[PDB]
């Protein structure tokens, strides 16, 4: 990992999702490591970025 | 969740969630079923995932 950090430059980012409102701009959601979220929470997201 | 519960019975070290990654690697400790950590919650100090 180290030597993929020190010299690549897209694994120098954490990437991470989060929800927002329509009406608000607070969070209404964001996860990041750990996800602790069924196999269908999963799969959502995925399809959705990709 | 309810087959994780189970399964910290009749194991040595129970990989929690493992279907969720086909095999790969496990996301959840123990203690947070206890603590009833529903999900990741939002970073404005949050304490509402608890």
């Amino acid at each position: 990992l180290g030597a993929k950090a020190l010299l690549d430059p897209r694994f120098r980012l954490e990437f991470a999702v989060s929800v927002m409102d329509r009406q608000s701009g607070n969070v209404i959601e964001s996860r990041t490591g750990s996800q602790g979220g069924s196999g269908g929470e999963k799969e959502i997201i995925a399809s959705y970025v990709l | 969740t309810l087959v994780d519960a189970l399964m910290t019975l009749l194991c040595a070290n129970p990989r929690y969630n493992l279907a969720s990654t086909g095999g790969h690697e496990s996301d959840r400790d123990l203690i947070s079923y206890v603590r009833g950590v529903s999900g990741p919650g939002d970073g404005g100090e949050g304490q509402s995932h608890i």
